[PDB]
């Protein structure tokens, strides 16, 4: 009963003839899908085994493995954290008391119209723009409350 | 148009790996060739594989992931053992501090193309892999585009330039865990698996994607293949002191002036790259300690230590993590255990436990609500992570924050 | 091991011409076999020559050397004529900007050998030429190389594959004559002579090579017959318009993103080549003008039509050089001049004295050192190379150059 | 007299060999003394008339008619610079100025050794990868002196 939209499906089969195996494309397939929904649908999850011609107890427990990737909650945006040693240092407390401030959530929550969604991520490797969040795929220095404010209007 | 990135400040005294990266931006396939790029490549399809591993042998290079194995002879172990035979790029970076790679891939991705081309050739492979992190969306995008400008220009593909060689480059997408930055986890990742360590021997060289002899290289290393090509292993080994000789780039952070990578030669001091390179402390402060990413801690004591891959030198990636005289080394040692604690892959039983319990009791302790008890099973379980594992992560795992302990009692027994 | 040759990029949205060509690389019998190449010639051989020349007919199939010529037609009247009949491919492609038969000749040889002998049979010709020019020395050793392969495959020689059908194909190379691309001075050439055109009539088809028909076709055209006899004309007339159907080649060069060939139907418009396409201009700077090769000249309010054969359309060769709002039409001018002056023959006196007064007093002009006599006097010569010439070269060469002065004025005017 | 050595008369005929008629492989002759000796010696016209069976006066007059033969002055390598329009535009000047630098001579001119000679020439036929030289039968795209210079160190 579960099938993926025709625009998604053909983006899958993209990956899954890139590399010279198919299963190889999987964790490429995952962050497609986790693009189009704004999580993983425990359900897409059949299907893409199909297509990866794997079991779908390897695809499961390969979800559950890589941190990236959401099976629970469903946002439009991730703003990834970074809550490590050096962002630590530099004001990772002032940043996420702003993101509060702004948006009315801590880590792990969800805004309750779906739109934002705060991740606690380890290192992001930009560490020397201390402290640092990602929006998506965007990724930024944290300068002050009214900075960040600016930057989310930009997310729609 | 690409993701944004934060603009990295990026400086050299050598102008070689930074040459085009020191300005925070995309450049193509173009302004690459207009600074002699793709030559270094032509020079090296005109000179045969063994000739090409005898000079990056005798060039010294060395591993810029972290452990600076010697290249060429990594090279030379896998050309012994018969083929087909795999190039792997490893751009996973996500040691804490550590961002010396990406500024390569986000801005010169054709120096990382023109070495993985180089060095796939020298060893015999048709087939190479560059495996990023998924939290660098940018670097991905960016690498995919250089990648067909290289195709289309007939640098990649079957018989380039006459020459009978034929390589894909695959680039694959990491998802969230720092293992996979292991090269056997980071294998097993492309075989489309959970990111599990494999027992090593056999290293990859021997057996490693599908089974068959692998090299693993760091973006950084893989970067200074052109340059070693390009000028010759005896122009190049005049670079810095003789025993490791070569660019090496030193992301710093923390609490200096001009956070950035440094693109120096390795007889360097620590002292210099915060003091003469960083523009010293934030506040004029004294340095208390530096956090080689989450493998070291020095001291103020230490900080007239070259930069090289001696004993008695910094090593590792270069990762300078600058901490003064009022941050809280307990507070920061927490950090360092909870970052071990959220990646242990937990195939081992001492890292799966000590990772979590190093963490957990550390964190009653910083909170004022330790034990006796607490505080004993602390001290063991840092001891005791490594016991059995099959991985550098659960052999260090203890090794920094034990460092704080021996360098630094007096803040530790003020919590106790 | 060929010559080397910068790699020119192609694309295409039919996947015919350049389907293998794409590719800036050689591909050889094996791999042509593989795309089922050599199948339209077994199939050919099967058919009979009328029924290949009225496939041909149908097909609308013309004339890829500039002048758009119904191929058909063409072969119907040699046929008319008693033999023996030669068979010629034009590869001499020797016009400014003009560089899309040599990407077929250098990476899909195949394509237009197939095309050669399957033209070849259907005018009962068993003795073929290439005449390529001399300034292509890696698709001269291409062509000989591929030509063998075909032979040890009994593609070439006597009784080709039990038909009773005989063909040699020799390979002539010219040797700095842009005049040698017309049919006639290319004849004289491989008889040769110098390159001097005769009077048409005779056409070749009546009289050519030592007296008898000769069809002369253009790499391009030859290069679509296999796609005819393969597809059938029905699905080949699908492609495009009804009446100018099948794909045609655009080189397209100077101030666009992605200069290269374009495989594309001919209801595209130029705006669409230009902007769709060869991604934009440089600098994204306004067009100002487009120079179809060395014979048309186009302003920025002529994008929008069509590159057909139609009398609005752009005709030609397809070749487009595109030049931006910063640059001088007086000094492109110049060029044009320039490249008339050294390639007219001599044989008519117009054309040759007017070929060298246009470019001499055009230097004039532009460097400032023009008299008042100059000026009418470059417009007098401009209008009257034409007069008794016996070929196209007498014919256009003030074509361009007058287009610029009817549509450029205030920037000509500027010159006093 | 002038005599051709044997290993170039055997070339020569070949090529007289190839076509059906010998004096079709006139052209083709003369590129290969060119290439032997590094320009036509005017000595050579007279047994190379004799082996197409052809009159000396036609054989010089096709010499003299074909822009690719030089009987002036020998060059051990001929870089060939496109001076017609697209190559002007995109920068003809700059590589010829660029040829200055490395070399010492301009359009026409023999360096000392008679080791380069530069020959001004008309559309190359790779307009797209403008601006575009020679150097004998390779061709290549001029980028910027660093890499010209480059490359004029692989002619020995
Ligand atoms: N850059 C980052 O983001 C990052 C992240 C985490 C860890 N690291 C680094 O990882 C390092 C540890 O890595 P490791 O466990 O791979 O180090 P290692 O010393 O075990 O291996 C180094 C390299 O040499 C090869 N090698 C070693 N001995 C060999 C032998 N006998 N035969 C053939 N090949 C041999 C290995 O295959 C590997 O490629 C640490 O020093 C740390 O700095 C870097
Ligand atoms: N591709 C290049 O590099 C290049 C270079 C220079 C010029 N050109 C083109 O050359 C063109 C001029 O060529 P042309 O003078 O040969 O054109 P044309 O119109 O005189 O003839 C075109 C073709 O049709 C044939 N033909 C025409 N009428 C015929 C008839 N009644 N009976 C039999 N055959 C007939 C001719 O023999 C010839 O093969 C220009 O339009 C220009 O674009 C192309
Ligand atoms: C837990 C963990 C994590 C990583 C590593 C190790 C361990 C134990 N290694 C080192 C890796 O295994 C290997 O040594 C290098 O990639 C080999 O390349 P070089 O010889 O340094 O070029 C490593 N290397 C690298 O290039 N990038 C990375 O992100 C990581 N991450
Ligand atoms: C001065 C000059 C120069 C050329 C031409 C014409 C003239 C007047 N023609 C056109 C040629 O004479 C003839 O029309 C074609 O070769 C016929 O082939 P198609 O009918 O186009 O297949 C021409 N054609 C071609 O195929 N290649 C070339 O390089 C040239 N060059
Ligand atoms: S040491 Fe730790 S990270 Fe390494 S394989 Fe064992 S459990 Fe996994
Ligand atoms: S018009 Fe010009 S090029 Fe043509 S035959 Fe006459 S003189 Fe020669
Ligand atoms: S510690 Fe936050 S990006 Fe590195
Ligand atoms: S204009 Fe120079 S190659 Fe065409
Ligand atoms: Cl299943
Ligand atoms: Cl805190
Ligand atoms: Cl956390
Ligand atoms: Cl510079
Ligand atoms: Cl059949
Ligand atoms: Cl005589
Ligand atoms: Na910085
Ligand atoms: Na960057
Ligand atoms: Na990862
Ligand atoms: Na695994
Ligand atoms: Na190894
Ligand atoms: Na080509
Ligand atoms: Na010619
Ligand atoms: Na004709
Ligand atoms: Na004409």
């Amino acid at each position: 009963e579960f099938e993926f939209p025709e625009e998604l499906k053909t983006k899958l089969q993209e990956h899954i003839n890139y590399f010279p195996k198919k299963r190889q494309a999987i964790l490429l397939c995952l962050h497609e899908i986790q693009n189009y929904y704004g999580y993983i649908p425990p359900e897409s999850l059949k299907p893409l085994a199909d297509m990866l011609e794997l079991p779908l107890n390897h695809v499961e427990g390969v979800v559950a493995f890589y941190d990236m990737f959401d099976r629970e909650d469903k946002a439009k945006y991730r703003i990834r954290v970074c809550v490590s040693i050096v962002c630590h240092l530099m004001g990772t407390n002032k940043l996420l008391k702003a993101l509060e401030n702004i948006l009315g959530i801590k880590p792990g929550e969800v805004t309750p119209d779906g739109k934002f969604k705060i991740v606690p991520v380890q290192c992001l490797g930009a560490c020397s723009e201390a402290p640092v969040f990602m929006v998506n795929d965007d990724e930024y220095k944290f300068e002050s409350e009214v900075q960040l404010n600016e930057i989310l209007s930009r997310y729609t | 148009s690409y993701p944004a990135i934060p603009r990295i400040y990026a400086e050299t005294t050598l102008n070689m790996l930074l040459k085009r990266a020191k300005k925070p931006r995309v450049h193509s396939i173009d302004e690459y060739l207009k600074d002699g790029g793709y030559q270094a490549l032509e020079k090296a399809l005109n000179m045969s594989p063994e000739e090409i591993i005898d000079w990056v042998d005798k060039s010294t290079l060395r591993g810029g992931g972290g452990a600076g194995f010697p290249t060429g002879k990594k090279w030379k172990f896998a050309v012994q053992n018969p083929g087909p035979r795999y190039f792997i790029c490893n751009a996973d970076e996500s040691e804490p501090g550590t961002f010396k790679d990406r500024i390569i891939i986000e801005r010169d991705p054709h120096l990382l193309i023109e070495g993985i081309i180089i060095s796939s050739y020298a060893i015999g492979a048709n087939e190479a892999y560059i495996y990023i992190r998924g939290e660098y969306p940018a670097g991905y995008y960016i690498l995919r585009d250089a990648i067909e400008e290289a195709k289309k220009k007939g640098f990649l593909g079957k018989n380039i330039l006459g020459s009978g060689f034929d390589l894909e480059i695959y680039v694959a997408r990491g998802a969230g865990a720092y293992i996979c930055g292991e090269e056997t986890a980071l294998i097993e990742s492309l075989e489309g698996k959970r990111g599990h360590p494999r027992l090593k021997p056999p290293y990859p060289v021997q057996k490693g994607l599908w089974g068959k002899p692998t090299v693993v290289n760091n973006v950084e290393t893989i970067a200074n293949v052109p340059f070693i090509i390009s000028m010759g292993w005896e122009e190049y080994r005049y670079i810095g002191p003789s025993d490791y000789a070569g660019p090496k780039l030193f992301p710093v952070s923390g609490k200096v002036k001009k956070p950035g990578v440094y693109e120096l030669p390795m007889n360097t001091t620590l002292r210099e790259v915060i003091f003469k390179y960083a523009g010293g402390t934030l506040g004029n402060k004294k340095v208390k300690a530096v956090f080689s990413g989450a493998l070291d801690c020095f001291s103020s004591e230490e900080l007239d230590i070259p930069m090289d891959y001696s004993p008695l030198g910094f090593g590792g990636t270069g990762t300078v993590i600058v901490l003064t005289e009022e941050d809280d080394i307990v507070e920061a040692a927490l950090k360092i255990a909870e970052f071990y604690e959220h990646e242990t892959c937990g195939q081992c039983t001492p890292c799966r436990v000590g990772c979590y319990e190093q963490a957990n009791l550390l964190e009653k302790i910083y909170k004022g609500e330790a034990t006796e008890q607490d505080w004993e099973g602390f001290d063991f379980v840092n001891r005791n992570i490594q016991p059995t594992s099959i991985c550098g992560l659960g052999a260090v795992a203890g090794r920094l924050i034990r460092q704080t302990l021996e360098k630094f009692p007096e803040e530790w027994e003020k919590y106790r």
